[PDB]
DNA sequence: ATCAGATTCCATTCGAATCCATTCGAAAATGATTACATTCGAATCCATTCGAAGATTCCATTTGAGCCTGTTCGAAAATTCCATTTGAGTCCAACCAATGATTCCATTCATTTCCATTCAATGATTCCATTCGAATCCATTTGGAT
DNA sequence: ATCCAAATGGATTCGAATGGAATCATTGAATGGAAATGAATGGAATCATTGGTTGGACTCAAATGGAATTTTCGAACAGGCTCAAATGGAATCTTCGAATGGATTCGAATGTAATCATTTTCGAATGGATTCGAATGGAATCTGAT
């Protein structure tokens, strides 16, 4: 599912940040470093849902993943 | 046939989307993804749709300033365009590794 | 059941601004940005009356905590809005 | 009645009261804290939503929408510093556009 | 005119992994603020935790689900071992 | 009455369950603390305390000296990965740097 | 006492030059010594405030180490040894 | 007669420093620099040598790993040498800055 | 630079629709009011503790000279990667049904909190013993020039 | 491929400051018998979430064509390395002076603990709306070429 993310998304999330021209090896590359974060992001989610005692993953869930991050959300509800 | 050159209307699909909030990656694709991420740290799980909103707008923001630190790394260089080697600059600047 | 800060942020809203109502949405914005601040302050409070070892959180801690958190020039009109409530208050 | 309207706020000193005790911060909550926070509460909300709003009817809308929050927010330097780690939700970001990209 | 510290029980392990080696005074200093500081980060997380589930009270799961949460990969492991081996051993007798 | 001994030797433990529960009640981080907790806590302290000074004692006697000093903490910490993710954002005092020298500076 | 004046200079070239080495840089540009004080000035100030207002929060006068540590661990940077 | 090249006592240099744990930044000047900055943001002050030696050791830290990805930038960008605006980038992507 | 032809904004109305703001009967808190429990503003008194200075040794700091080499400028070659068409598909998106899963009670037992009352674990002091922070000196490099 | 000169370790040596134990206090675990909570334990409704299915529409993957940016490559201007002399002022020592901490008390003024009886904020629909999304007509800018 990791090439659901397009080489077409990959560019407008570039365009967003303002970058004139894409090396052919990045949209692999960034492919990877998405999956990191959002391994790390989900772990720490998910270790939430699992204290609750919960088998869904609230949104309170992934805000309080990325607090502990330290890339902080607003928007959900904390 | 009067039609554009290398790169300035990537200058302007730039500005179009620096001015919108349009959530860029297509959505069930992500969702897709995220819910196969998850399951390999624990099964039989579901996910609030806010839920996996609020994963995609932390996903794509990341995103989005890491492709801010990687530009100015690749125009650090004398270069104008991002390389793999612009990203590692960037993350392991930022600490991330 | 349960709580959220909006009616506050509108009164608040329209106190400064008589131009405009709110969003849901950003309503949710404000919301997380209350939320956070109060937080970030409460904790640097607690730390500041272990640190010195008092029992108890006054607006002396809440002032420096404030000092601490805030940036300059945001920081003072801050500790000012905040000594004028406490003042009128004890009136 | 209110301790809000005693100090003139419209944020409500009494629930700051009660999250002081309940939030685990310290054993006792002095009667002045929570007005004082109440207080700088009050006026963060109010200069953001001033930044926001002004924000808002610039590109001539009548509501202020996360776009107008994040626009205020990363302009004001010194908020774009207290928030500088929080990511806003349907904000966007700021157009810029580095020189050194710029044609001729 | 007399403070804690837990230079002691650093001390202990100290001579149970290494017999024969020393510490000295401005690394046993290092080794208490490396307490302290974990212990902070352990128990803010508990009470982030606890709180966030509205109960009252960190009991040893709250620790753990912390543990699991600050400690990375096989240092989190390793530490859920000995902490749970520890609990019950003591709750027989 | 019975003669008591520690919390610490019923589980078996050099760190001072004790101690640990009184700061984690005095601490203002809940209202109350399970029995469990302090217990669990100790170990996870008493675990890495442990690991590091394992760590060190190997710089330590690999530099040729009986005593650990916190130059030796810091190799021990900045050479494991995980001890240092974990002191990612720590500066150990005295602790001097890795060696390093990146590839392009040395000589051609 | 005595006035304090551009103290910044007893932050030398060669101190700034070793700084360097210990991090691993082979040259070093003229540019970059006053560029160093520079920022070393700005940490050194952000650090101080932080520090000399918990000193003030104690009612006290005299700027403790607990003091920079808390300092330290309020920016990002926990210092270890001192407590 | 003698010595050696451009680049020699460079890398001696910089395995002496990584070396040791040594404070590279002279003692009395940086208890000065601290004193007039804490004295010119609040007066009347007093420090626990401690206290100073606490500032030094952070700020040392502090510099030393600025300097490393200062370095990394400049191997970014093909030079040998840490510039200016190698600083600058470093502390930018650092969150220090814009 | 204008000429002088496609696109592309870029605004000034247009018609729907997805929402904000307002009104509306209840949980859920907030405020009072005695009446405790206690925190720590007021206050001497003892002592670390810093602060300042004065002196001499020599350790590095400063300053300037020559020159080797990396930084930059330029020009050329190589290619990676921009733009667009076409065509195929996988993303929206709409309810639409059923059922796991959260979630609110309401008992009882088990656990955790108190509060004194002794019993060890512990935390400064002296009181000695021992790593090791400074020295010399040989031997092994290790560079840079014939 | 080789000779010179520092330089590089690192072996051995002797003062000494920095350990690491022993001894008394005493602060603080630990005990133990009641006093409150809390956590399931089953026990039940309402939710939100999954789940398919089945239309249209962008939205996406390839393939070509060449316009520019990246690497290369080579000069040349030059900024920073490397060196040695000149002495400054840092490091070190030891000493006192008294401002300011910081333990010990002893007390009003403050915050807490109930406990009711009002007041409020939440909820959740219902009646104006503000904007989304089209529609062009004209700048607006982009463009191959006079």
């Amino acid at each position: 599912n990791i090439q659901g993310i397009t080489k077409p998304a990959i560019r407008r999330l570039a365009r967003r940040g303002g970058v004139k021209r894409i090396s052919g090896l990045i949209y692999e590359e960034t492919r990877g470093v998405l999956k990191v974060f959002l391994e790390n992001v989900i772990r720490d989610a998910v270790t939430y849902t699992e204290h609750a005692k919960r088998k869904t993953v609230t949104a309170m869930d992934v805000v309080y993943a990325l607090k502990r991050q330290g890339r902080t959300l607003y928007g959900f509800g904390g | 046939p009067h039609r554009y050159r290398p790169g300035t209307v990537a200058l302007r699909e730039i500005r179009r989307y620096q001015k919108s909030t349009e959530l860029l990656i297509r959505k069930l694709p992500f969702q897709r993804l995220v819910r196969e991420i998850a399951q390999d740290f624990k099964t039989d799980l579901r996910f609030q749709s806010s839920a996996v909103m609020a994963l995609q707008e932390a996903c794509e923001a990341y995103l989005v300033g890491l492709f801010e630190d990687t530009n100015l790394c690749a125009i650090h260089a004398k270069r104008v365009t991002i390389m793999p080697k612009d990203i590692q600059l960037a993350r392991r600047i930022r600490g991330e590794r | 059941r349960k709580e959220s800060y909006s009616i506050y942020v509108y009164k608040v809203l329209k106190q400064v601004h008589p131009d405009t109502g709110i969003s849901s949405k950003a309503m949710g914005i404000m919301n997380s940005f209350v939320n956070d601040i109060f937080e970030r302050i409460a904790g640097e409070a607690s730390r500041l009356a272990h640190y010195n070892k008092r029992s108890t959180i006054t607006s002396r801690e809440i002032q420096t905590a404030v000092r601490l958190l805030l940036p300059g020039e945001l920081a003072k009109h801050a500790v000012s809005e905040g000594t004028k409530a406490v003042t009128k208050y004890t009136s | 009645k209110t301790r809000s309207s005693r100090a003139g706020l419209q944020f409500p000193v009494g629930r700051v009261h009660r999250l002081l005790r309940k939030g685990n911060y310290s054993e006792r909550v002095g009667a002045g804290a929570p007005v004082y926070l109440a207080a700088v509460l009050e006026y963060l909300t109010a200069e953001i939503l001033e930044l926001a709003g002004n924000a808002a009817r610039d590109n001539k809308k009548t509501r202020i929408i996360p776009r107008h929050l994040q626009l205020a927010i990363r302009n004001d330097e010194e908020l774009n510093k207290l928030l500088g780690r929080v990511t806003i939700a349907q904000g966007g970001v700021l157009p810029n556009i580095q020189a050194v990209l710029l044609p001729k």
